[PDB]
């Protein structure tokens, strides 16, 4: 039996229940998972090679831009990426009581049961679909 | 507002000199416990001490939880306050010690000061040049300009299905998002596309504002307990156990503490230690008390308020050891005990009147006297519960206020613990 | 013909038999006795309907078979739809995938509703074999009996045209419907704080209909959802509605569950907790402390007790006649008297069992109306609990 | 400015104040009293530092509040891996007591690994088929193979990028261009941050030491390593993968000098709550070669051992008691109490009068010491409320009247609710 | 790092050629009858004729049961595997107790598997000698043989391999000048990489250039791999190769140690026997030393006295330290040594008497020697006296701290004053019982 | 059902041939087969929500020895609707909707 999907009607604001104002989410640089792209040696190298404040390379706007672009690179950290890489029989079985036989044949011979009544998956039906959730799902 | 059991408690009621008023800020009587509360609240506001414990011990229905909520209100929402219950520690996918440590971490908060700016721009002006350098146009209701971006931003943008005439937000440091339509999608009369549109945003093309996000150490721990997404590691399906089993302290919590200290020294973050209110402490096991009297000794443990309703009894998990307040002598010591005293009939009547004023119920003089009598007969909570159905029946019968007849009828209708036990002998 | 909601024990009751002033009646809405308990049930129901007060609890005490659960089911029915009524037993909290405290605090989530109104535009239409397959803008023959609009659409809309083409804010969705194609439909959805689970992960409505989700994220998705739904309130976005949480045979709870309920009923969104217990002086599970109803005093003081007196001969026979009306059984006055006697002697539920068996025997013997001999032979065939206890003398594999 | 770590319960002790000859002073590093216990702590600390033996356990006994945990924290601060845990931490739902205790034991040991590899780093001038790598002191052209050509495209390497490539074709683009940042006025990518051009020889070999504990079994546990190193990680920890592989590899690295082990300390506070299973496991675990120095603390005398109806000293089996060196503490006296209260007041930035100190010492003698330690800050806050510059007897008396002690609390329990 | 353990002086049972016991028995002293029984059981193990036999090292605490256990283990040598286990390790929250016991039994059993492979390697010089078309058919162009000029460090040797392999050659990037890994029977070609002789310093690439092979082209590499039966069980348990196993969420939970008897026995045993009788492997049953056996639950003993009945079960050395005590998991069921009376009938009890004060002195002296610190006669006598008073293990622990005290005091040898001071700074539990 | 005569492709215009006649079905892409399902000579039977490659068409005379086994051309019409009175329990539907296994989205297969 092929049963139809159970439609789950729900409000649209439900999907927008954990969204926070764009002008309130601060840049959380506390993510220590940066140890998947940086090394301790390269971390130290970056620390020892940070450009100085002068950086001799509209005037006040450009100065503020240079200041903010000098502020961000000062952030540097790493947990471990190098130490991880620096450290490190499929015999044949019958899978049953039969003397000798191809496992494929074993699995193909005995398959009596089929699912009783598997339907498709459930689908929420909020008449409004917020762009954020749809974009994330895509 | 959906008045709750502790709504009238909007503060602790201390004067400028520090003494507790007879009746103010919703609280009545209990001057000694209120003074202790006003001292420990200043202790917390000092932000210098750590791990200091408090115990709001006293008979039942004395307002220990009311005093805890008063402390929480006086402290304000600027500092975290974690209401916790002993039964909550008995988790199925996390060990009790780990749940307790997670609550302790939640009881610590830090404010992140940051000044973020945006670079909203028009997509129709998209004109890359060389994939190595790209330019985007700016057209808002107050000005029009153009910007120059790193090709990485152009990649993150083209990743999204941008279209001519869309509003896109470009942050100066990282990130980008699309808002479809700027008073041009509905103009062409083409039907909807499963998304809602938005007019062009007002204000300058380039905006800057100060940001202050209140985040707690537990949020950082939970965020660092996952791969953060991104590449194929982003695999995430239902039943995902976001509250993972445990997280080591030396290599994960230690790194969080180190980075927080660094950003605080840099002036970007500001720490605001909160409070951990653990109610029904007697429910915790002895193997929980033994770890609790040690974790609160660390240099990072916040202020923890305790409340033991029942008196001396057998400790949980022991079945043989008996200690006062159901807490072992090991944890009992080093915890400042604040004894809460019983209320007098006049104080009970005053609390009943305050509850009636807060909940909107209007009671008469004789009605208030009868309700206070019924309360002191068995307990104040019974009168507090009967107060509402009294006014309900009054409204049903067409009476605005409560009278002796209504209170007597509702008292005879329902029954209390004492009355129930009296008739339960049958 | 045969439906799922067949005739049951508590099916005869279809409401609470009260007047405008909550005055009970002798026989109405399947309710016979328990006048004081019925009035208390009506009072607490009106209180719940008010919704201005939160954090209240009630306990329905009484001997077994005294309408304990009948009054609760009648209150549930009188509450009617549009208000969540989570009915569970004291054994449901004992779950494996989730802790008992988490199971209980989630059951609380199932007892608070929230109404949200969405205003969207839906277009009419009919499928005329549009959007042919393999064999640009294309062509859309939108037409209605009242007025037709033959126009085209973009490429991202011609491939979603297809019997009734009910185009909505989504990317299209499926006699020709009447009326103007443009019609404003205001649909209102009521969820029982499903936001905590519907926004737990990706593909999480799957969990909302599966319970596979383990212990929710404590103090990280329940408080934020509460704050957001509160912000929705007072701003015209959404409004919360308090429900009811009925825990039948609540004495199965342990000291942990009682201690958790002590403070769970002290929150802004705390639903009205109605409970019921048959036990009297009994040790609280997990401890040796003997308390009334197996519930600690610190919680019994937080709730109102509701006693249900036993039924008399009059009420017994009236409930029997109500059950007869519910079922298709018919008997003579002598049979009514005999059944009322047997019920007042042993129990009312056993009397209903006996009358059902007697109707069955009558149908078997080709009879049209049950008689005294039928119920007598039934009682002879089907033994009573007390009757079987007397025959326990046989010592049938004792402990 | 308030930081994560601040004045706490054991922050007044900066270490185990001892002389060169392990002669405990009266009070130097914040710690006072417990001369014999302090000398025992110093002896065991020197033993740990020596690392000549393995599988040694020390039991710190004494009544509650005798400074056992204080001595432990002082030794830890003076002691360099250190792992402090409690009897309830090892109890895990997804990990058996034995597995958690073994994980703690292995995490209590440190291991230093020296790594030396060839590195080539410099600013990229132009690619192609061939690379033109520039540095401050020179520039060089390199021919690119198929693997290098594929890596130059899978990662968007371009001119100005300060690239880095060791052997095994492990290329890295650590940070973006140096000079070109100018024309990127408005927006700057998330990963495209800038760095200074390197100097010196283009190709250079760098020697770095990686410090990791013996708990690296989790790293070699599953296909993905970094993931399990943050949260609980794996729970199985098959005996084979632990002993036959990690121990042998560490031994080979020690032989060839690639790695060196540094045994730490495992402090299990309140060991009395451990089950007989944990003690029986420890009985053998302390016999292994790579076993750290174990320290314990217990306030129990003749008490029942959890999990059984048997009673023994310190609430632990006799089988283990024959394997521990008991270091019992002595209750503090009037002078020691007054001195530790002075130290606590000096650390908490609290000034009190001589009469105030005398009353506080009298209270701490009639009651527990932690009670007086808390009364210190309580009276300090009371004085701040009164706006006084120094805490007087009135403040400590008011606090003593406000906050109750175990003794007075129990005495006032006559109500019995 | 020597990292002296608790008791490492034991190097073997130290039995004479006749099988009797002596004092200086390779580190271990005293325990004549016990060491003789250890010798008998180790001779049994070496015989490898009996299986499923258990022995109990019953004795009061301090008798060195674990000491003699490690002694017999070392005597067995690293050749045969020795899996030490404690009763507490059986309690697992993810896998049942009996399956953990069976996994330990499997670990205790060893198996050496040999593998000889004839492989040819060297710089290739491909060339196809043109040959007349298939003589059975018409005419045209064919290739009857394909000559590969494998050049090794010792010399050059052209191999006239089968022409059908030409597909493999073209499959991999086998160009003139690279090292290939040929297989005698299979014939599959696996290019190792170009020769380092062509690795110009200006060419930037890694893992592509390899040094020339040292030795003759034809190499018969003989390698032996010793893996316990549990290793093969685990290897055949989990899957490998595609099948979307790369998933993280639904697969990262590798601890599926749960095992069934069908796979454990049956096919694995049969393939092991096939490798044995065919000459590909040699079975090596080891020993399973289970100390603190009294800590096991009755559900563990009831499975032990059934697994020991199997022909494949290895030798088990139980070491119970407790006396008459209630069996764990039972309701006040007292049995000797905390072991059910039914299992004690299947184990040989090796009794160990208490050490004589002279034996205490000998143990203290040899432990001091192993530590590397000299002790005077008076200090050694005082150590022996205190070890006679209290538990013996207390004295041995007083060597290192006394040694450090002496070294810090300016003296080398441990004088009586040092041990006297340490006895007051540190004391035992018997004296600590005075609460 | 019927031998696949054409398999040209999202939507796939497949061609099934039977003893009755031939019909070009405008089948949906969700049914697009992943395994061999040869474009021609393959006997396939489909129902609306999975396809079953019954066997290879009766071309046994084309080759003397072929790995594929053959079945005769289906005689029934291509498109046929048959009413099946299937007996199931409510718990079947319950546990099926609990963790469905139908559909074709990748999220389903991963779940
Ligand atoms: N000082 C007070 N003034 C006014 N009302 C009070 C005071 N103390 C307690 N109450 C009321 O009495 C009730 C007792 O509740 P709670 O604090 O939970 O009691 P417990 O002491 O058992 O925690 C509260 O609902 C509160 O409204
Ligand atoms: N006043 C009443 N009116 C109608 N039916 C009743 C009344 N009281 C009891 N009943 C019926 O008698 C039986 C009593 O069982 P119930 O009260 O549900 O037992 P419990 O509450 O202990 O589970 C039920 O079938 C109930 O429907
Ligand atoms: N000799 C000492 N020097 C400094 N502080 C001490 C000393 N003895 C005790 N203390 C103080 O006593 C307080 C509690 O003692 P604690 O360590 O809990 O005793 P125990 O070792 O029994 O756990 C600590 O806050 C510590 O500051
Ligand atoms: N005969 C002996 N010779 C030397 N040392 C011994 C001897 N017997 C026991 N020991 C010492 O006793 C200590 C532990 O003995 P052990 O094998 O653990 O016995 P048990 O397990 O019964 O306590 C070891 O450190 C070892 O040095």
């Amino acid at each position: 039996y092929v049963a139809g999907p159970l439609e789950y009607p729900s409000a649209s604001l439900i999907l927008k229940a954990l969204e926070r104002d764009f002008w309130k989410e601060a840049d959380l640089s506390m993510f220590d998972l940066i140890g998947l792209e940086n090394k301790i040696t390269r971390h130290e190298a970056e620390l020892l090679s940070k450009k100085k404040i002068p950086r001799k390379l509209q005037a006040p706007v450009y100065g503020r831009d240079l200041l903010r672009i000098c502020a961000l690179p000062s952030h540097g950290r790493v947990q471990w990426r190098g130490s991880l890489d620096g450290r490190r029989l499929m015999l044949t079985l019958c899978r049953c009581g039969e003397s000798l036989q191809d496992v494929i044949d074993r699995v193909a011979f005995v398959i009596p049961p089929v699912v009783a009544a598997p339907p498709s998956l459930r689908v929420p039906r909020p008449p409004p679909l917020y762009s954020h959730r749809m974009r994330i799902l895509r | 507002q959906r008045i709750a059991s502790h709504s009238h408690v909007k503060g602790l009621g201390l004067d400028e000199s520090g003494l507790a008023k007879q009746a103010a800020s919703g609280l009545v009587g209990q001057e000694n416990a209120r003074e202790a509360c006003g001292v420990i609240v200043e202790l917390i506001k000092s932000k210098k001490m750590a791990g200091r414990a408090v115990l709001l011990a006293g008979p039942p229905g004395t307002g220990k939880t009311a005093l805890a909520l008063a402390i929480a209100q006086e402290l304000g929402s600027k500092v975290p306050f974690c209401p916790m219950v002993g039964s909550e520690v008995y988790s199925t996918e996390i060990k009790k010690t780990e749940v307790l440590m997670e609550n302790f971490r939640r009881a610590i908060g830090l404010r992140i000061k940051e000044t973020k700016e945006v670079y909203e721009g028009e997509v129709t002006e998209l004109t890359p040049c060389e994939i190595s350098h790209v330019i985007i146009g700016l057209k808002t209701a107050k000005g029009t300009k153009q910007l120059k971006l790193d090709p990485s931003i152009f990649e993150s943008l083209q990743k999204e299905r941008v279209e001519a005439g869309d509003v896109i937000y470009i942050e100066a440091n990282s990130g980008a998002v699309k808002r479809q339509g700027r008073c041009d999608t509905y103009a062409t009369e083409f039907d909807l596309e499963a998304e809602e549109y938005v007019p062009l945003p007002k204000g300058d093309v380039h905006k800057k504002k100060e940001i202050i996000q209140d985040v707690t150490l537990h949020d950082l721990d939970v965020a660092n307990a996952r791969p953060q997404g991104g590449q194929d590691i982003l695999s995430m399906m239902g039943q995902l156990m976001k509250p993972k089993k445990t997280e080591i302290t030396d290599k994960l919590r230690g790194e969080i503490n180190k980075v927080v200290n660094k950003y605080i020294d840099q002036g970007i973050a500001e720490l605001v230690p909160g409070v951990l209110f653990v109610d029904e402490v007697h429910m915790l096991d002895i193997e929980c008390f033994t770890y609790l009297h040690r974790a609160l000794e660390s240099s990072i443990a916040p202020i923890v308020i305790f409340a033991s309703n029942r008196g001396n009894c057998v400790i949980r998990g022991t079945e043989d050891i008996t200690s006062p307040h159901g807490i072992p002598l090991d944890l009992l010591d080093r915890v400042m005990i604040i004894r809460t005293m019983l209320y007098t009939p006049q104080e009970m009547k005053q609390i009943i009147k305050i509850r009636a004023q807060t909940e909107g119920i209007n009671i008469s003089e004789e009605a208030l006297n009868h309700l206070g009598e019924i309360g002191t007969k068995t307990t104040l909570r019974y009168s507090v519960q009967l107060l509402t159905p009294a006014n309900l029946l009054a409204k049903i019968n067409g009476k605005d206020s409560i009278e002796k007849e209504h209170v007597e009828e509702i008292s005879e209708l329902f029954y209390d613990a004492k009355s129930s036990a009296k008739i339960l002998a049958d | 013909v045969t439906r799922i909601e067949r005739i049951g024990a508590h099916s005869h009751i279809r409401g609470l038999g009260l007047d405008d002033a909550l005055e009970p009646r002798q026989a109405s809405q399947g309710m016979v006795g328990q006048l004081a308990a019925r009035r208390a049930a009506g009072v607490v129901l009106e209180m719940i309907r008010e919704g201005k007060i939160a954090g209240r609890a009630v306990l329905i005490a009484g001997q077994p078979g005294t309408g304990k659960t009948a009054i609760a089911m009648g209150m549930a029915q009188a509450l009617g739809p549009d208000t969540p009524f989570t009915a569970i037993a004291g054994s449901e909290i004992f779950s494996l995938e989730m802790s008992k405290t988490e199971a209980l605090t989630q059951a609380f989530r199932r007892s608070i509703g929230v109404r949200i109104k969405e205003e969207t535009e839906i277009i009419e239409g009919e499928v005329v074999e549009i959007q042919i397959d393999r064999p640009k803008v294309g062509k859309l023959t939108l037409k209605t009996t009242e007025m037709e609009t033959i126009y085209d659409l973009g490429t991202k809309m011609i491939e979603s045209l297809t019997d009734v083409i009910t185009i909505d804010k989504a990317t299209g969705k499926i006699q020709c419907p009447d009326g103007e194609l443009q019609k404003r439909k205001e649909v209102v959805h009521t969820v029982s704080l499903h936001e905590i689970d519907v926004i737990n992960s990706r593909t999480q409505g799957f969990l909302a209909l599966f319970s596979g989700d383990t212990g929710e994220i404590k103090s990280e998705v329940r408080e934020q959802i509460n704050a957001k739904v509160a912000e929705w309130r007072e701003e015209g976005k959404a409004e919360i509605i308090p429900g009811v949480l009925f825990i039948d045979e609540v004495h199965m709870l342990d000291i942990e569950s009682f201690s958790f309920l002590n403070r769970a009923l002290e929150s802004d969104m705390a639903p009205v907790l109605i409970m019921a217990t048959n036990r009297g002086i009994t040790r609280i599970r997990g401890t040796s402390y003997q308390s009334p109803h197996g519930i600690p005093i610190d919680l019994l003081d937080r709730l109102l007790i509701v006693s249900t007196t036993p039924y008399s001969e009059k009420d017994t026979k009236q409930i029997l006649r109500i059950r007869c009306e519910e079922e298709d059984v018919e008997m003579s006055e002598d049979a009514y008297t005999v059944l009322t006697r047997i019920g007042l002697e042993t129990s009312l539920r056993y009397a209903i069992q006996l009358i059902t068996a007697a109707s069955l025997v009558c149908r078997k013997r080709k009879g049209t109306e049950v008689q005294v001999d039928d119920i007598k032979r039934v009682y002879s065939l089907f033994l009573d609990e007390s009757r079987s206890t007397q025959y326990m003398k046989e010592y049938q594999d004792a402990f």
